[PDB]
């Protein structure tokens, strides 16, 4: 690659927009030909090689990648429409998309919305909407989970894209793209990362741009994540994960009592006798532990309305520090700083306002302590003469304490 | 670093520190192929004590290593592409290895043998002897000993040919594994199962 930069680097010394287009001969024609010839390799390097090649030479050239291309879209786009997307191999179906969706990148009227188009983006909709077990069966082998990541994440990211043209789906007027965001948010919910990230990053931009939402759609899509909230037994971490993630992406749309809810679900998990049993040993890693961990985490997410527990969670955590004799240190104390430092002025309120007691200070010495409470010291350091004048009152209003 | 080897042989403190320090060798485990001597091996000495610390206490340690076996091994395999030596990801991995050789659990977790096995051979066509053909010795051990139980070794078979040739022309531990290993596949198979499988290689094997 470093040798291919440097000979590109060389040739196109005093390129001209002339040279590298065909007569109406021309150097650098067979070259950019070529080059795009490679765009729609199953080998990922050679494709993104195969980009780079063709931006360095436009750039040095003073033109357009999509005025450099222009003359042989053909030969990409006329083999990938000849057969049906269905059949081949993974590696092939990647290949191609990724060739599509670049392609329908360099500028809005490059790929015309014509019947072929329609029909591949119809395939894609299909494939990212299947199931593991359906394509080819899921055995457990490394390589075809690998592979079914990779063609969901390239089916996610070409809808993503076609969703950004006005024309798609507008002068159809069926189901298309409520299905479109139906399996975004279906994709949203699954247990790898890569698509994950996908389909929050193709929601977030769909969000965005649409700037209202139906209200139908929007329930169908919340239904599943609150219908697992209603057992303490049936909690499970990866919920907790689902709710977390639509409450950072709908902001402005959840409600009260949720946090209480949750609450009351933590109370009912954390028996006296399981606590009295799990002590004497290391249970970072025991579920039920992670489980009250991920409910504690989702407090530093909801609306400003959440301000109003701060007593309650921080009286549950000392509890259960308590309950295992553990100080300093227990799987807690992260998601309790992350919520804590939201709030700078109403924890060092209500600190200030408890200082008599032992039990209080001394946490809040230990949370200033962490590396991440950067936004609470800089609020300490701007009071230290209110923190002053109340400790000056307290010492002359003549107490033992 | 006596004192991790005093904390992971006693058998009151050996789990909870053996769990403490596996999170704390997963955190760094990136800095294992980091060229650098005195980073890597004081990183690998740690990595030896905690498994020699799983294999004393079988019953007690195994559940502690159960969350990160998978992680260890993908992650090896995944880091060596990237890595300035890239060989310590698998000093690493025959360290693992040679722990949990007879009976344990881990074996069900392990259900990626065909990606390990392949990227193993694959290792061992394309190598240069080296420091002396030192590395095939490493890829051929790692090929023939690796975890599992025969009943699911019986496919994937074809796998260790290739590897037992090589190993009967070794030294004389590659000899003895390689003497194993066929003697256990000639009584534990029979002759229209196992003659297919031999025939690509069957002329070196009895050459050897």
């Amino acid at each position: 690659q470093v040798t291919l930069e440097q000979l590109l680097a060389r040739i196109t010394r005093n390129a001209k927009k002339q040279d590298c287009l065909p007569p109406p001969p021309p150097r650098l024609a067979q070259l950019v030909m070529m080059l795009n010839s490679e765009l729609a390799h199953m080998n990922r390097h050679v494709r993104a090689t195969a980009r780079r090649s063709i931006e360095a030479i436009a750039a040095a050239a003073q033109a357009e990648v999509w005025e450099l291309l222009e003359p042989h879209k053909k030969h990409i786009l006329g083999p990938i429409y000849a057969k049906p997307l269905r059949a081949l191999p993974f590696a092939i179906q990647i290949g191609y998309i990724d060739a599509v969706t670049y392609y329908m990148s360099l500028k809005r009227d490059f790929v015309p919305f014509d019947e072929n188009l329609n029909r591949l983006l119809m395939e894609s909709l299909a494939l990212a909407d299947a199931s593991d077990e359906s394509l080819a069966g899921k055995t457990l082998e490394f390589r075809t989970h690998d592979f079914i990541v990779n063609l969901r994440v390239s089916c996610i990211k070409i809808l993503s894209r076609a969703m950004s043209f006005e024309e798609f789906g507008s002068g159809s007027n069926n189901p298309t793209r409520p299905k479109v965001v139906s399996v975004f948010f279906k994709c949203l919910y699954s247990d790898s990362q890569p698509t994950i990230d996908a389909a929050n990053d193709a929601l977030k931009a769909v969000l965005q741009h649409t700037t209202k939402l139906p209200k139908d759609l929007l329930q169908s899509g919340l239904r599943p994540v609150l219908a697992s909230l209603q057992d303490a037994k049936r909690l499970t971490v990866h919920s907790l994960d689902n709710l977390g993630r639509l409450l950072r992406l709908l902001t402005t749309y959840f409600k009260v009592e949720i946090g209480t809810r949750l609450l009351e679900h933590v109370k009912q998990i954390a028996d006296p006798n399981f606590l009295q049993q799990l002590s004497f040993t290391f249970f970072e890693q025991n579920n039920a532990m992670k489980v009250i961990a991920a409910v504690f985490n989702i407090f530093h997410l909801l609306p400003d309305a959440a301000r109003q527990f701060k007593e309650r969670v921080i009286d549950n955590v000392l509890d259960l520090e308590q309950k295992l004799r553990r100080t300093h240190h227990s799987p807690f104390r992260l998601p309790l700083y992350k919520y804590l430092n939201k709030y700078p002025s109403d924890i060092w309120a209500f600190t200030l306002q408890k200082l008599e007691d032992l039990r209080y200070g001394r946490f809040l010495a230990q949370v200033l302590r962490h590396p991440d409470s950067q936004v609470l010291r800089d609020y300490g350091a701007a009071n230290v003469e209110f923190i002053i004048k109340t400790c000056n009152t307290v010492v002359v209003s003549g107490k033992e304490t | 670093l006596h004192i991790p080897q005093f904390f992971l042989a006693s058998e009151a403190t050996s789990p909870s520190f053996c769990g403490i320090l596996l999170r704390f060798l997963m955190e760094r485990i990136e800095d294992v192929g980091s060229a650098d001597i005195k980073k890597s091996s004081i990183l690998l000495r740690l990595f030896k004590l905690a498994f020699m610390a799983v294999t004393l206490f079988a019953n007690q340690n195994e559940q502690v290593l159960l969350p990160h076996v998978v992680d260890i091994v993908t992650k090896s395999i995944e880091l060596s592409t990237k890595a300035e030596e890239p060989m310590n990801y698998f000093l690493l991995l025959r360290s693992l290895f040679r722990s949990i050789g007879g009976g344990k659990f881990e074996h069900l977790y392990k259900q990626i043998l065909p990606l390990l096995e392949m990227l193993l051979d694959v290792l061992n066509n394309l190598l240069m002897a080296a420091r002396k053909p030192a590395e095939r010795d490493l890829y051929v051990e790692l090929c023939l000993t690796v975890p599992a139980r025969l009943s699911n070794l019986l496919p994937h078979l074809s796998f260790l040919m290739r590897p037992l040739v090589v190993a009967l022309r070794a030294g004389t531990e590659l000899v003895g594994q390689g003497l194993r290993t066929l003697e256990l596949c000639v009584d534990n198979l029979t002759a229209d199962y196992l003659d297919p499988i031999m025939a690509p290689v069957i002329d070196e094997l009895m050459t050897a």
